[PDB]
RNA sequence: UAGGAAGACCGAUAGCGAACAAGUAGCGUGAGCGAAAGUUUGAAAAGUACUUUGGAAAGAGAGUGACAUAGAACCUGAAAUCGUGACAACGACAAUGGAAGUACCUUCAUUUCUCGGCCAGACCCAACCUCGCCGCGCAAUUUCCUUCCG
RNA sequence: AUCGAACCACCUAGUAGCUGGUUCACGUCGAAGUUUCCCUCAGGAUAGCUGGUGCUUGUUAAGAAGUAUUGUGCGGU
RNA sequence: GGAAUGAACCGCUUAGGGAUAUGUGGCGUCAAAACUUGUGGGCUCAUUCUCGAUACGUGAAAAGGGUGUUGGUGGAUAUCCACCGGCCCCGA
RNA sequence: GUGUAGCCCUCCCGAUGUAGACGUGGCGUGGGGGUGAGGACGAAGCCGAUGGCGCGAGCCUCGGAUGGACCCGCCUCUAGUGCAGAUCUUGGUUGGCGUAGCAAAGAUCUAACGGAAUAUUUUUAAAUGCAACGUUGGAUACUGGAGCGGGGAAGG
RNA sequence: GUUCAUAGCGACGUCGCUUUUUGAUCCUUCGAUGUCGGCUCUUCCUAACCUAGCGCCGCAGAAGACGCUAAGGGUUGGAUUGUUCACCCACUGACAGGGAACGUGAGCUGGGUUUAGACCGUCGUGAGACAGGUUGGUUUUACCCUACUUGGCUGGAGAUUGCGAGUAAAAGAUUAUCCGCGCAAAGCGGAGGCAGUCCGUUUUUUUCUGGGUCUGCCGUUGGGUGGCAUGUGCUUGGCGCU
RNA sequence: UCGAAUCGCCACUUCUCUUAUCCGGUGGGCUGCCCGCCCGGCGCCCAGUACCUUCAUUUUCACAAGAUC
RNA sequence: GUGAGAUUGUGAAGGGAUCUCGCAGGCAUCGUGAGGGAAGUAUGGGGUAGUACGAGAGGAACUCCCAUGCCGUGCCUCUGGUUUCUGGAGUUUGUCGAAGGGCAAGUGCUCCGACGCUAUCGCACGGUGGUUCUCGGCUGAACGCCUCUAAGCCAGAAACCAGUCCCAAGACCGGGUGCCCGU
């Protein structure tokens, strides 16, 4: 981050423009929290970079008053002689994944610091994420696979306000930005998909005879 | 065991840490909402502390034993130069916060506003803002502030523009500084197209504070309070000075904690900085909005007293001197001492009550010497007081 | 008081308090109490003439001597503690410690150099330990199966 | 500069069942806080638990056993 | 070696080291093991010192109540009464 | 042939431990009787990223840009024979630390001279030699005759 | 309790909770953890006196009783006594109860308790005794570490190292190969010619100069305006000029 | 200056929503059966399934002695 | 590759080999706000009103208005306090020959006294929205009656959270801007 004028001349004199270390885009909606943070610790440990989206939509078993109480019991605690130093209570939600994940570490050795240091969460999906390439879910943590139909269940964001959060009407406003821009962009195209999908059809009988066989014995054609 | 008796604790814990304030300038930490129905306004004003003195008026107010009266308020005088405006930023809202979108300058700048860039300005090859004038009216000069404006309207939800004082106009002899005070005020009202064209607008002009305020409205006072250095408990906290047989000293706290925690905790007083804080103080009252002296020689003159006299004492403000410049009457005191930079700023909280929707009328301003027991209001007055002196007498007679 | 003879003894914080101007210096009104300290530089003073800076003390050169880092409380000259040059790095877990590797250093040791006590890989014999695949006995497979009726 | 009996030297290295200390390595074994007596109860002597040295013997059992079987006695929880 | 922690609990008892297999205790992350095992059944929703979850460990609970929900037993009539369990709630 | 660098080769069974007991061709120190060597081509002592050997107490080689005259292996005899602590003894060194302080009795200033203590710069004058000492003249001030006056005893 | 078990109470029995009393024990401390009360100052608890909100009465109004959620805020001045406690006089919305080494002595004070002096009563033959009364009786040290209060100097992203590359940034010959409007559209607009050197595997190759005519600019000259708060900057209209 | 560890990439993926839900959407007939209708990809040794075409002695494993940045 | 150093134990000249460091930022301004702190609280009067209720006696309350107690943040125009401006004046003992002018009495003593500091002994100021508890309801089953409760919904305490207010990037801001240097 930040490239110093060291290293713009270095890769000025080798030649280099662009480098994407290989990173994992997880797209967090509709996850239980402590079963998606606990499989992602695992991951860090095994050396994987990963970035999280849509932290807010995240979900927890039983009642918004329920869980709003938890909180309020975790705000309660602080150093009487100096809260400066006491335990620090973030609001956002995406600040919430993380230290939940940061609880399922070794956080006070160098090998859990780093372990910590390689995951991202954002809130929605920023500008610098939308383009990376295709998101992955967990099926393990699903919440429709996990919570029965009939039991009540908080969304992160809505917990995280009425408790400090500030920033929902913002988040709201550039995620529905967002949809229209992608759904747009999408409805363009449709002609090469449409196109592409036409060269694949008609391909065939133009394919040697032989070759067309093996991708029918296989199910491909 | 519990205390014997019950009091309340000393000094309020919002106030922490009681330490030196990072800066000497008043500064609006927080504006007044935007309502977009409103025309487009500035929102703040900086000016500078000139004395105190006291006035008498008739009070209307039904149902109390002072109405259709007279009262005698102190109020406090500051110096208002026009302001000069040299630069518009925008600002987008990120989920993590504020963040600037850019500037775009005037093009064209004072001195006293480049000395504020440099610690030695005399002995400097004073280069600043050289090659931007050089670059910004031409053709891709026009281009980039074209652009620069483009994403003002695209992406911005709040507009301020940066404004400096001028310190030759203000010209003060106890006042050593030469270079500008700058500062960012606030355009609120209107949609984003509409407060961009009042920013354009004023570009290079001069603003003045009539154009801000009214005259019997009210206003927040930003400051930094008058310094006091290492000070002890008694003084910085209030607490109550120990029995005349107490051995080792008397301004002192007994105990500083119980044997558990083991600790000395933060809501504890203990001596250190006293003073040079700052402080917002809201609900001032303003009554009047006056003119330099120049242009309106009658500034302290009433329609209920036709004496014609300016606003400054006899023999001057106590360490300030003349005010030769438009200036604001506001009702009670102002933290700071004499010589600061205050920023006014419109009112946060509502303004619906009877005592600040009330109209003021002033019947009389009073202009005797601050030095000793002032009892003339003019010169004339000493002067018929005191017939011919000595030094009159033989000035007539070298005359003939 | 004069001589002699010795020692499986002590070896300068030891042996008499005293290897030395020691019952001395010093302490107490007094009766009394009572040390520290090897001059062991060198075979020989040959104990540094002379030049230069400095008020002097001293420093920088020169010279004597096998040795001056043997220069005068001067053989040898330890540890604790400190200065300087080079290097190693290191957040905050007080440091130290144990185990197992690794990165750089080695004025260390041993072996080899046209066969090698070096580093790897595969193969054979014996021994031990596993997996696949195929089966057996028993009335275990009759408190059961199947048809036609009431 | 000393007093519910001054100071100095000597008997005097006074006695202490009580407090503190007690300096190299490896190897073979390895406890007790219980019995009786004592002006005995923060200590001893005495038996028990342990080590060392053995003696007399034996090669399936000599005077073996914190265990069963069979027979035959005892008991008042 | 286990029960997070503990003289005395559980397992096991000790020359210097490898391979294999176990005991007590475990297999969501911390933390080795079901990369959240079964092609096994039920029960439970617990709002402010916050449902419950490793014995010894009184290292915290009683009498008395509740169709909250899920099971039994004994009687009338083709739903009603009386009594007794499980988990959860009040008493706290 | 108990015990050593075990006379050699197979095989079996045990191995922890406070107080305590016992064993060891077990380690180390000063001196005596014997025996065998070493040293000015360098003894003892001292130093160490000098390695090797031993489970260990320890032993031995190496280097010194250290030292300058004595000393050791083995068998035996002998003892003032092995240290981390005793509010241990005697010396030396040490953080705290350039720290706490050096505050009763009122107080000095100026010019000239003296002194090595200056008016010290080679890379206009001030911003690059500070601070402090004695005598004489002048100024200012204190003791205030129960005196920081002038003479004696005791003691020195 | 006018009749009426339960508005409010509630005997005879029985089940609990607390550690703010006093007992029981003897685990830690006898080469020492400063032993009562008051003064000063901060904090915590609720078993709620006042302030907020509700329900109920043997609640007509007023004044009250009881119960629930609630610890955010508040809870006084004096006479006698060393007192804690208690009792009186007044004010108030109210004058609730507790914990913090029975909070707090290198923070104070020293009235009490508890040495040595002395008097009385009772006890003792006596020296003496008494948790009986009385009077007089040294309160030592912070400059160290941490905590707290202010006050400054300065590193750091592999949290000091790697060259170990992740933007809440844009949107394209793989961000190169130009700008403006537009929805990551449909489409619509603008762009100065010549010659040389050095470079050149291509598509009007990549540069460096000289005129080459210049829109937009910087720095000027005065002179006419004109604006601003008025000694200092500008805008209009021509000179040549970079 | 630097010798380094890492070894898929794409203007077809890089939009959204549900799981008691026509899992590609979507109507009809008689409370579950039956009957209709329309519309990830490349990459692994000839730029492509076909004739043709240089691989050495680096002569038995060793970081791919090669690439990307 | 390049530019600086070092190889310091037993003369003095030369060359070599190697090891360390540097090869890129600097200064100045306007802002952001994660996190932490956190504050206002109570009484009386006017009017309602001699009204509602009550046989009488007696006797309410909300909107709205005006003051005050405690606490908090500041200020010095007025009033009070403070004087080593020993400012101006007065006065006692001593002293310079007297007058003038002074001096000593660790500020001789008395009166008045600016600037500054300071007192609820003087003055000014002390805000806005949400989620809910106890509780009260609407629709509505279980249970072809009912029921504020099971699903759902509404109103809502001096409580809780945020805004306003104080500190603020070891919260490592890829927030903006001005000038210098390298490319
Ligand atoms: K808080
Ligand atoms: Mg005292
Ligand atoms: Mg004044
Ligand atoms: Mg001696
Ligand atoms: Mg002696
Ligand atoms: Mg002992
Ligand atoms: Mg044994
Ligand atoms: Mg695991
Ligand atoms: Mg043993
Ligand atoms: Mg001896
Ligand atoms: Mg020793
Ligand atoms: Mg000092
Ligand atoms: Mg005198
Ligand atoms: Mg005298
Ligand atoms: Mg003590
Ligand atoms: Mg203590
Ligand atoms: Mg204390
Ligand atoms: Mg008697
Ligand atoms: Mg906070
Ligand atoms: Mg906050
Ligand atoms: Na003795
Ligand atoms: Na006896
Ligand atoms: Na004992």
């Amino acid at each position: 981050v930040l490239p110093s004028r060291r290293s713009l001349n270095r890769s000025s004199r080798k030649g280099f423009k662009k480098h994407r270390p290989d990173i994992i885009v997880i797209d967090l909606k509709d996850h239980v929290l402590g079963r998606a943070a606990a499989i992602v610790a695992k991951q860090l440990l095994l050396g994987k970079k990963i970035t999280v989206v849509r932290c807010e939509k995240l979900t927890i078993a039983g009642s918004e008053i329920r869980n709003k109480i938890k909180y309020l019991q975790f705000l309660r605690k602080r150093k009487l002689s100096n809260p400066k130093l006491g335990p620090f209570h973030h609001r956002s939600p995406s600040d919430v994944f993380i230290r939940t994940v940061r609880s399922m570490l070794p956080r006070y050795t160098k090998r859990g610091q780093r372990a910590l240091r390689q995951l991202v969460a954002y809130e929605g999906v920023p500008v610098n994420v939308v383009r990376t390439g295709g998101r992955v879910v967990i099926p393990k943590a699903q919440r429709h696979n996990c919570y029965r139909n009939e039991r009540r269940f908080t969304v992160l964001g809505n917990m995280c306000k009425h408790v400090g959060w500030k920033y929902s009407d913002v988040v709201e406003k550039l995620e529905a930005a967002r949809i229209e821009k992608s759904g747009r962009h999408h409805k363009k195209m449709e002609k090469v998909r449409v196109a592409w999908k036409n060269a694949r059809k008609e391909a065939l009988k133009k394919m040697p005879q032989k070759n067309v066989e093996v991708l029918k014995k296989f199910g491909l054609a | 065991s519990h205390c014997k008796f019950e009091h309340p604790r000393h000094g309020h814990l919002g106030f922490l840490p009681r330490k030196r304030s990072r800066q000497i300038r008043g500064r609006a930490r927080s504006f007044p909402k935007d309502d977009p129905s409103q025309k487009p306004h500035l929102t703040s004003f900086m000016v500078y502390k000139a004395g105190m003195t006291h006035i008498v008026r008739d009070v209307d107010r039904p149902g109390s034993k002072v109405n259709k009266k007279e009262v005698v308020e102190p109020v406090t005088i500051l110096e208002a130069p026009p302001m000069v405006v040299v630069g518009i930023v925008g600002y987008r809202q990120t989920p993590v916060g504020h963040k600037t979108i850019g500037t775009v300058w005037a093009h064209h700048t004072s001195v006293e506003f480049r000395r504020r860039f440099y610690k030695n300005w005399k002995q400097s090859a004073q280069l600043a803002f050289t090659k931007r004038k050089q670059f910004a009216r031409t053709t891709e000069g026009r281009l980039a502030e074209a652009r620069t404006l483009k994403a003002f309207e695209k992406k911005a939800d709040i507009i301020r523009v940066v404004a400096h004082t001028q310190l030759r106009k203000l010209r003060n002899n106890r006042v050593g500084v030469k270079k500008a005070h700058v500062s960012e005020i606030q355009i609120n009202g209107g949609t984003i197209a509409q407060k961009i064209e009042l920013a354009k607008s004023l570009l290079e002009k001069e603003v003045r504070i009539d154009s801000v305020f009214q005259q019997s409205e009210a206003c927040d006072v930003c400051a930094v309070t008058k310094g006091h250095g290492f000070t002890g408990v008694v003084k910085r906290w209030g607490v109550a000075c120990l029995p005349r047989k107490t051995h080792r000293g008397l301004r002192k706290v007994a105990c500083i904690g119980a044997w558990h925690p083991s600790r000395v905790m933060y809501t504890v007083a203990r001596a250190g900085q006293h003073g040079y804080h700052h402080r917002t103080h809201l609900n001032k009252k303003i009554y009047q909005l006056g003119r330099a002296v120049s242009m309106e020689p009658n500034q302290a003159t009433t329609a209920y007293d036709l004496t014609a006299k300016t606003i400054t004492p006899m023999g001057g403000f106590v360490g300030y001197g003349t005010v030769r410049n438009d200036y604001v009457m506001l009702k009670g005191s102002v933290a700071g001492p004499r010589r600061r930079v205050i920023t006014l700023r419109r009112p946060m909280a509502p303004q619906t009550s009877r005592k600040l929707t009330e109209k003021i009328t002033l019947k009389f301003i009073d202009t005797s010497s601050k030095i000793g027991h002032g009892r003339f209001q003019t010169k004339k007055e000493k002067s018929q007081w005191y017939g011919p002196l000595k030094k009159d007498r033989i000035r007539r007679e070298e005359r003939l």
